RNA sequence: CACUAGGGUAAACCCGGUGACUGGGGCUAAGUCGUAACAAGGUAGCCGUACCGGAAGGUGCGGCUGGAAA
RNA sequence: GCAGUAAACGAUGAUUACUAGGAGUUUGCCAAGCUUCCACAGCGAAAGCGUUAAGUAAUCCACCUGGGGAG
RNA sequence: UACCGUAAGAAACAGCAUCGGCUAACUCUGCCAGCAGCCAUACGGAGGAUGCGAGCGUUAUCCGGAUUUAUUGGGUUUAAAGGGUGCGUAGGUUGUUCGGUAAGUCAGCGGUGAACCUGAGCGCUCAACGUUCAGCCUGCCGUUGAAACUGC
RNA sequence: UCCCAUUAGCUUGUUGGUGAGGUAACGGCUCACAAGGCGACGAUGGGUAGGGGAACUGAGAGGUUUAUCCCCCACACUGGUACUGAGACACGGACCAGACUCCUCGGGAGGCAGCAGUGAGGAAUAUUGGUCAAUGGGCGAGAGCCUGAACCAGCCAAG
């Protein structure tokens, strides 16, 4: 009966931090005016306790309260290595 | 080679401007499925799939009335390319020459054109517009 | 290929020339 | 505002006296002024569409803007374009009233409708652009039922042939049938000249 | 507090009014959390539109109406210990056949003769 | 352009620019003239007209054209500035409004009486 | 006793103004000196570069035809 | 060793596939791979281009938005 | 709403050589002017006529035609416009076929999105306007499926 | 979710951790190891602007502006600090420091971005008006009191 907080899939691109990792997120869409569909990216903060990521797994996270400034995330799962 | 079907177009396009009444294309699943439909909707007067050591080879012979000498296809232009792919809904299916011509589109269920994609409400990639 | 269009910027090259000519040496 | 100017000079200029019979318009079939009766210049299919749009005008008593209101109502109606602008035109009340007879003139009409001697479904009504709407009751005002002009216009219209009006002479009154058709509409205006005018 | 109130909406001279659920801080023709009727008092009947549903529940949850709201809701019916009753039920108050009540006064119409001889 | 390079660089739109930009958007402008000169047209045209030297209220040096048969226009007349420019003079793009402030209007006039400054005839 | 608005000091930066004097440009007429280009424009023209002349310009070197004649 | 410009021109960016005829020409065996001139369809405002396209199409890059001021 | 007695208290402004709807006389640098231009079918007055009309003209500002920034929807031999020529980084695009996945794509369901604006009424004597109801929600979010094409 | 690369590197509580303190509340929010974080998918810096729905405009795509109307934000002569309070950028509160202005020899006051006068600036925009009768708001057990919100009237070629 939860209320469902967001939950995104990316890969990891950094591990260099305490407990803390940096997933990037990329997806293609089209172009607002001329339609091409165009590839951005999104970089997020999670925080991982055992520390049991390395770099460019496949990571799956979710949102979560403020656990310092700008970390809103939390790893869930791994889904590749 | 950058874009197969607009190539597939091109050939026949080039086919009929200089009068010929067969063309031979390499063969792809897409393209076969292209021959196919125009030949149920009357554009071409036959095909046949050639199956060689290579990729295989599509021959197409071509239609022409023999009261006006004019060929069945007037028009052929591709919508989707590679630089700049178009997908619409079934709601928003285009209609070529005020539904005189046919728009082939490539839908989930399969390669069909505009009329039967608005029958069974499926959109997709909207291939080419003949007519 | 009137003829007019490139004498023009043959004038306009000549007057940036004497300009610099005249102004080396000069500090 | 009214044109209230001088009646034969725009009778004369369009040809049909359309402000009813006149003695004038005989010896006498030129534009008015000095440079009048002299042949007849060319003019142009926009001076002839303006020409149409004027013998409107001047036959109905309505100014521009109301004219361009009335033409966009018609575009905005369902119907033929032209033919709903002459419905709509004829539809007026003092209109309505002209052509059940209770006064002479659109001229007249529309000065008894503005002193209110017209009622209009038992009430009384004194806009002269008031749209009629068939199945309605434009009957003279009880308390102005024995006025002498009223009933000298009367007199001699015991005909009362339009299709589209129902005359009843006991109480006074008339109604109307349905919106008449322009080849039933009396009226040389070409509607036609006016719409390519007005969409143009 | 959250109150049912009205919000004038005519124009000059004529007054048409919305039935509102608003918070009392809001001004009084801007924000509201809810509409549920319209109120014209120019016509002799007094024209009311009212979601009986809507404001049975704002009065229950505790929205506190004007006074003019608090009259017509009296006159639609809102205000009733019907649902109140804890020692009977199906407790039919059948008022609206009272409250009917149609007034169908009209006036006589009298004419002047046109006695106009000449 | 392919779409990838619109993609990366677009299209660029320029406003334009006002034809009578001592205006700064206002209708209408105060303004004390400095000189009132007599000039010559261009090639085709052989006149003298009447031009004046304003200095409007937002610090700006503008050539007005005084239209109408005479002026009482001198040195130190508080006059207003409307916009039109003539094509013969060249530099002249602004005009004298005749019968407001110091300037009045032009006498003996009976057509077009409103556009300088006229009052109706008795 | 820290914290700080505000004050003084210095610098350096940025934004503006003015200044003896000294340079281009646009527009209008046409005073003066020539005739550079348009015809093989009377030495074919033009591009780049260098030097030189009251000015248009001239000459050297390479290139082009958007040049006749042949 | 600097400098980095040109009427540095086919005044025509690079790839890929397709679409008529004539006349010459270089190279290894009729035929590629070239290199030059008339010329169908088509294109173009026209002069003209025309399998070495300025035709038919796809991919990517460069550049233009009245003249002068002003490169 | 009603009664006295009264046409009585109530029309101007801009055009008139072509585009553009409207014409001739008297004057004459003065001028006019959006353009073609005119020093008189163009300047000023007179008579007429033509637009509009309690307004009519002028200036300022914004939008459309204007495709004059062209995704829809423009171009580059000579009109403006191919970099002097290559190699190459990021980026953009990717022959054919089989099997997965489901990011793009497609479909279903659900939530969400005053006043104004669109058909129908109702009330303002009509109309502007006010108001009610049907038709727009054609974006975003969540959740279930499909696998032709692009991606992996 | 605007322009400038004639703005290419920015960052030292800055990025993460441990603990403590603090807050309605999580948190470098603050305070006592590691070197990370953000950056041509435009960081940093500079310039400009309140943002939406409306409105206007166009066949549409789109473009212009947010005057009146509604929603959100910011502010109350300029800065700083708090106090009171359920709630504070405190719009008819306080303290301090500035500048400006006014009235007084010890000093004391004001802030016109609430409504109406007036002056100035400008091409240009109105009454030092009536009433709480209606709607809304505050307080009160209610009657009621207050309300320049509001409802009205006045002026203005005026859409
Ligand atoms: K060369
Ligand atoms: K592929
Ligand atoms: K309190
Ligand atoms: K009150
Ligand atoms: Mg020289
Ligand atoms: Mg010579
Ligand atoms: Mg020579
Ligand atoms: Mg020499
Ligand atoms: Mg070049
Ligand atoms: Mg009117
Ligand atoms: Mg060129
Ligand atoms: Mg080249
Ligand atoms: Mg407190």
């Amino acid at each position: 009966e939860r209320n469902l907080r967001k939950e995104r899939v990316g890969v990891v691109s950094s591990n260099k931090m305490d407990k803390t990792i940096t997933v990037a997120v990329k997806w293609k869409e089209k172009h607002p005016i001329y339609g091409k569909f165009v590839n951005k990216t999104k970089k997020y903060h999670a925080h991982d306790e055992k520390n049991e990521c390395g770099i460019g797994d496949t990571v799956r996270i979710m949102e979560t309260r403020p656990l310092s400034r700008t970390k809103r995330w939390r790893l869930t799962e791994i889904i590749e290595r | 080679m950058t874009d197969p079907i607009a190539d597939y177009l091109t050939r026949l396009r080039n086919a009929i401007m200089a009068g010929h009444r067969v063309v031979s294309v390499p063969a792809s699943n897409i393209k076969k499925e292209i021959t196919k439909i125009l030949f149920d909707k009357g554009y071409i007067l036959n095909y046949k799939f050639e199956e060689n050591d290579s990729q295989g080879i599509i021959k197409v012979a071509l239609k022409y009335d023999l009261a006006h000498k004019v060929n069945a296809i007037k028009k052929l232009k591709r919508v989707s390319r590679p630089g700049l792919r178009k997908y619409v809904g079934y709601r928003d299916m285009p209609r070529v020459l005020n539904g005189l011509g046919i728009a082939i589109v490539s839908t989930p269920r399969g390669v069909m054109t505009d009329k039967e994609a608005r029958e069974l409400k499926v959109g997709g990639e909207v291939l080419c517009y003949v007519y | 290929p009137n003829g007019k269009k490139r004498k023009r910027h043959k004038m306009a090259t000549h007057k940036r020339k004497k300009r610099l000519k005249k102004n080396r040496h000069k500090k | 505002a009214r044109y209230t100017g001088p009646k034969s000079k725009i009778a004369r200029k369009f040809g049909d006296p359309i402000f009813g019979a006149d003695k004038v318009l005989s010896k006498k079939n030129y534009p008015p002024g000095q440079h009048g009766n002299n042949r007849r210049r060319k003019t142009s299919e926009y001076g002839l569409q303006l020409r149409e749009k004027q013998k409107a005008k001047y036959t109905y008593g309505v100014l521009e803007k109301q004219f361009r209101h009335l033409f966009h109502r018609a575009q905005r109606a369902k119907g033929v374009t032209g033919e709903l602008l002459i419905q709509f035109l004829e539809a007026r009340l003092d209109n309505v009233v002209f052509r059940l007879g209770i006064a002479p003139t659109r001229s007249a009409a529309r000065q008894l409708v503005s002193h209110r001697h017209i009622t209009v479904d038992g009430s009384v009504v004194n806009i002269p652009s008031y749209s009629v709407k068939p199945g309605q009751v434009i009957g003279v005002r009880e308390r102005s039922k024995s006025l002498e002009v009223i009933a000298d216009a009367l007199t001699g219209f015991n005909h009362s042939k339009y299709p589209w009006m129902e005359w009843d002479q006991s109480s006074l009154s008339g109604k109307l049938l349905h919106m008449p058709d322009r080849t039933d509409i009396p009226e040389n205006i070409k509607e036609q000249l006016i719409v390519e005018l007005y969409s143009k | 507090a959250t109150k049912i109130r009205l919000q004038r909406h005519g124009r000059k001279g004529y007054a048409f009014y919305k039935i509102v659920v608003a918070d009392s801080r809001a001004p009084r023709d801007g924000k509201f959390i809810e509409r549920i009727g319209s109120y014209n008092p120019n016509t002799n009947p007094a024209t009311i539109d009212l979601n009986f549903e809507r404001a049975l529940y704002w009065i229950g949850v505790g929205a506190q109406p004007t006074d003019t709201a608090r009259n017509i809701l009296s006159r639609e019916g809102v205000l009733m210990m019907k649902h109140l009753l804890g020692g009977v039920k199906k407790g039919a108050f059948d008022q609206a056949a009272a409250e009917n009540k149609f007034e169908a006064w009209l006036k006589g119409k009298k004419d002047a003769l046109n006695n106009m001889k000449a | 352009p392919t779409i990838q390079q619109l993609v990366r660089k677009g299209r660029e739109s320029f406003a334009d620019k006002s034809k009578s930009p001592a205006l700064n958007s206002c209708p209408q402008r105060r303004g004390v003239c400095v000189r009132v000169y007599t000039t010559t047209p261009k090639k085709p045209n052989s006149a003298m007209r009447k031009v004046a030297r304003v200095r409007l209220t937002n610090s700006k040096e503008v050539n007005a054209y005084i239209p109408g048969e005479g002026h009482n226009l001198q040195e130190h007349s508080i006059v207003l500035v409307r916009g039109g420019r003539v094509k013969d003079l060249p530099g002249v793009r602004y005009h004298i409004v005749r019968g407001t402030l110091d300037t009045a209007g032009v006498n003996g006039r009976t057509q077009r009486r409103s556009k300088y400054g006229a009052k109706r005839p008795k």
